[PDB]
RNA sequence: CGCACGGAGGCGAAGAACCACAGAUUUCCGAAUGAGAAUCUCUAACAAUUGCUUCGCGCAAUGAGGAACCCCGAGAACUGAAACAUCUCAGUAUCGGGAGGAACAGAAAACGCAACGUGAUGUCGUUAGUAACCGCGAGUGAACGCGAUACAGCCCAAAC
RNA sequence: ACUCGUACGGUCACUGAAUCCUGCCCAGUGCAGGUAUCUGAACACCUCGUACAAGAGGACGAAGGACCUGUCAACGGCGGG
RNA sequence: GCUUUACUGCAGGCUGUCGCUGAGGACUCUCACUCCGGGAGGAGGACACCGAUAGCCGGGCA
């Protein structure tokens, strides 16, 4: 047959392309010796394109003009602080050790230095729950308690713009203009409606997968569609 | 330094080297790893000297263990254009040997002794 | 007596063991480190150079060449064959690293000749050799008795057309009878059979 | 279109080769330019 | 005073034309090399990779071409087997790299008419469709030797 | 490539606005998890064999399978008497 | 051309084993190697990656 539709995006051509063009910045995490003599004022709010989440530009002591990713309640004039003596405040980095118990973060850094990693789309938020010497426990969005290592950076409080996902899109120009933001091919043509030789799921008469769509892990690129290793299906059980 | 198993201090190097000197301009001696290697040998090298900036270091590996097992004494210096040098070659000298000295067999005889010490 | 030269060479009998073993570990860190074509300035086998031709003269040049470890990089097939002519995995080329890494260090040095090469080791994931490259145009080596015969015309890019030593055994000419039928005077006038 | 300077010198040579075999050419030979080319009916280079 | 049998004019005994050999001139693009460009432009140039090095492009090399032949790599399918998969077509077509006037090979860790024998290597004739291979099917297929051609043997590494 | 992206994300699929709803079946097939025991290759190991080698057998046993479980808005099924 | 529990194979995934690979049937360490860090340094670690092979799945492909 042919390449499906999912092989054709690995290639990377400009249909499946990012408008990376068009995008700002990478909202990662200010690089600081030591000391934490490093604020800043936030001097303007913009729209990230990347996100469809509000951003903030700061204006640091040093003279450096950077781009942030901003928590819920960040307004001009306010100012941040980043680095291990930073105030325990919403929009102030500072490593998961110096943050107490049962506080909101977001932008967490994976590896110490990453930028931020976890816990950046809008209205999200981590939990940082245990503490220790050795490793800081964070409750991630999806509800996963993951262990970091206690000199990860991260940001106070909860990623603004959040209920976006609140609002239906109505119609599909406005999912358009969303999917024009993004690095995806739109709108989805289903697999059972396409011929037997542009999917797994084409072809006979009337429309139907000729098969199960519970797919095995081990399966090839090409093949590996429909329900990827699923330890389950449907809503009951 | 994989074949270097002392420091031998920058004085006594010193002094090692003069040694070799006025044992060429005196007595005898041997310029070139192959030629230090048959002296060795043969039983005719009195004290050797192997450089330790020599890359690759497979050309003096050997050194060590060989004078070992022929009871000969050895000694390291710092740089190999300097032990060229003192055995009065232009270029340097990987290894050389003092065969048979010459008006400097007490001071050669020390040098031995102050590196048994040494380890 | 024995030359100080044989102890290179009884030292790189067993590469593994001695002070090799640590030379090794320790060199292959900076080599890992290091490019495709690295010239040094002096042979890390002696022994193998100045047997193999070396000699510490103008227009001697030694490089150091690594390769990527293992069997053929093939892309499979297209368009459709028989299953004899479908396989991908196992397939080796005909050609060993050897060789591809003397072409490589020739291709760098364009006006010089590949002499011969010889082995340095190799890690779990690439191997390395240093070739020996002669500057023909050079009158040190023009007026040399023992290499002036690498000046000739009909020697230019000798390693190209499989005329190096690692050239002549991997295209079968070692053996001078039996064995040997499909391989002189040439691969290519036995119709490439051997 | 914009033309080039070289492009210019094509077209100028293009033209000076479409003409017709000078008549002194009929006589000396004792008796047709096989290259005449029209601008509408042909197609230059490029 | 070309092909080219016109007109006008001119050159040649100051030996022209014509021919051989040698030399001069030889625009731009072109490996194309100062940077760039559909044959032009812009502001001193071995661009790029190398060797030597007076470490300065100072001295040099490479690049690209050529009817096929030649050497080293990559390597089909149609086809045959009356299907077809091993096999066959075939190491063929075609692709990548490279040399020369020819290439390649070549002075035995050979041969093994087993010998008290031959004596570097190509190639030609033969050995022979033999030995060997093979859904032991279709098919594939040497060598030693012999008769010829031409003949030529040497240089390092190490010991000292 | 996705990605100057990080679960309010994006990938893979099905259905096809709203409204009222969406029953029964895990036997087969698919996916997933578990698994005492059974089965389960090669290397190394052990026995026989060979002055060696081919080879025969043994022990151990991964994923996998047997076996158990979960699962139909998973493939699909919902008859005759 | 297309399909599949047709025949025969090939990619690919999973899994064991050998090499890379080091020191003191379960373990510790650091020195290769890997990742984070501008750096110092941190995380990991003889595993993972990679080469080789073996068993399973394998119309994704011939
Ligand atoms: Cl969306
Ligand atoms: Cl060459
Ligand atoms: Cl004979
Ligand atoms: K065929
Ligand atoms: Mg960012
Ligand atoms: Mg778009
Ligand atoms: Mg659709
Ligand atoms: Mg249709
Ligand atoms: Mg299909
Ligand atoms: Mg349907
Ligand atoms: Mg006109
Ligand atoms: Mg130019
Ligand atoms: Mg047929
Ligand atoms: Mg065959
Ligand atoms: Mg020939
Ligand atoms: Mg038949
Ligand atoms: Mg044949
Ligand atoms: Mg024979
Ligand atoms: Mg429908
Ligand atoms: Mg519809
Ligand atoms: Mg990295
Ligand atoms: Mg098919
Ligand atoms: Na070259
Ligand atoms: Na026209
Ligand atoms: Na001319
Ligand atoms: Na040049
Ligand atoms: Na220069
Ligand atoms: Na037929
Ligand atoms: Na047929
Ligand atoms: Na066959
Ligand atoms: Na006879
Ligand atoms: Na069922
Ligand atoms: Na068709
Ligand atoms: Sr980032
Ligand atoms: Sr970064
Ligand atoms: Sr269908
Ligand atoms: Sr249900
Ligand atoms: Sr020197
Ligand atoms: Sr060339
Ligand atoms: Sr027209
Ligand atoms: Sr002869
Ligand atoms: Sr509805
Ligand atoms: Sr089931």
């Amino acid at each position: 047959g042919r390449r499906i539709q999912g092989q054709r995006r690995g290639r990377g051509t400009s249909t499946f392309r990012a408008p990376s063009h068009r995008y700002k910045a990478d909202l990662e995490h200010r690089k600081v010796e030591d000391g934490d003599v490093i604020a800043g004022t936030v001097v303007d709010i913009e729209h990230d394109p990347a996100r469809s989440a509000p951003v903030a530009a700061v204006e640091f002591e040093d003279g450096d003009r950077r781009l942030i990713l901003a928590p819920e309640g960040v307004g001009v004039g306010d100012e941040l602080q980043v680095g291990v003596s930073a105030e325990i405040a919403p929009g102030n980095t500072l490593p998961l050790a110096e943050i107490p118990e049962g506080v909101p973060v977001c932008n967490v850094e994976s590896s110490p230095g990453d930028g931020g990693k976890f816990a950046r789309a809008s209205g999200v938020n981590a939990q940082l729950l245990t503490h220790d010497r050795n490793v800081a426990v964070v409750k991630l969005p999806s509800g996963e308690m993951k262990r970091l290592d206690p000199q990860c950076r991260a940001t106070i409080g909860v990623v603004a713009g959040g209920g976006r996902t609140d609002k239906p899109f109505v119609k599909a120009g406005n999912k358009h203009h969303k999917m024009k933001a993004r690095g995806t091919k739109w709108p989805n043509v289903r697999g059972v409606a396409m011929n037997a030789v542009d999917h797994p799921f084409g072809g006979g008469g009337r429309q139907h997968p000729g098969k199960p769509k519970s797919i095995s892990r081990n399966a090839p690129p090409g093949r590996k569609v429909g329900d990827i290793a699923s330890k389950r299906t449907g809503r009951g059980g | 330094p994989v074949y270097v198993d002392f420091d031998v201090p920058a004085d006594l190097e010193d002094d090692a080297l003069e040694a070799l000197e006025v044992a060429r301009d005196t007595g005898a001696v041997k310029k070139g790893t192959n030629e230090t290697t048959k002296s060795i040998e043969r039983g005719s090298a009195e004290l050797v000297f192997v450089a330790e900036d020599v890359q690759p270091e497979e050309i003096v590996m050997h050194i060590p263990e060989l004078a070992d097992e022929k009871g000969v004494p050895f000694i390291f210096v710092e740089q190999q254009d300097d032990l060229g040098h003192a055995a009065g070659l232009e270029v340097g000298s990987a290894a050389a040997a003092v065969t048979d000295a010459g008006e400097a067999d007490a001071d050669v005889e020390d040098i031995a002794d102050k590196v048994e010490e040494l380890r | 007596a024995r030359s100080a030269y044989s102890y290179i060479r009884d030292a790189w009998k067993n590469p593994g063991d001695g002070q090799l073993a640590e030379l090794q570990w320790q060199r292959q860190q900076e080599w890992r480190n290091e490019g495709a074509v690295e010239r040094i300035e002096r042979p890390t086998r002696l022994d193998k150079a100045r047997s193999q031709g070396y000699k510490a003269k103008q227009g001697v040049i030694v490089a150091r060449v690594s390769v990527r470890k293992g069997s053929a990089r093939k892309r499979r097939h297209k368009a459709g064959r028989r299953s004899k002519r479908q396989g991908v995995t196992r397939i080796t080329r005909r050609k060993d690293i050897q060789r591809v890494a003397e072409e490589r260090a020739s291709r760098t040095f364009p006006n010089l000749r590949v002499l011969n090469s010889y082995s340095v080791g190799q890690d779990g994931r690439q191997k390395w050799h240093e070739v020996i490259l002669i500057d023909p145009n050079h009158p040190a080596i023009q007026n040399d008795d023992d290499l002036s015969w690498i000046c000739a015309d009909d020697q230019a890019d000798r390693v190209f057309r499989g005329l190096t030593g690692a050239g002549r055994r991997n295209r079968g000419l070692s053996g001078k009878g039996k064995g040997s039928e499909k391989t002189r005077p040439s691969l290519r006038s036995n119709g490439g059979k051997g | 279109g914009k033309k080039s300077k070289a492009t210019k010198k094509r077209l100028a040579k293009l033209d000076n080769q479409n003409s017709r075999v000078p008549a002194w050419v009929m006589l000396k030979t004792d008796r047709r330019n096989h290259k005449r080319r029209h601008w509408r009916r042909n197609d230059t280079d490029e």
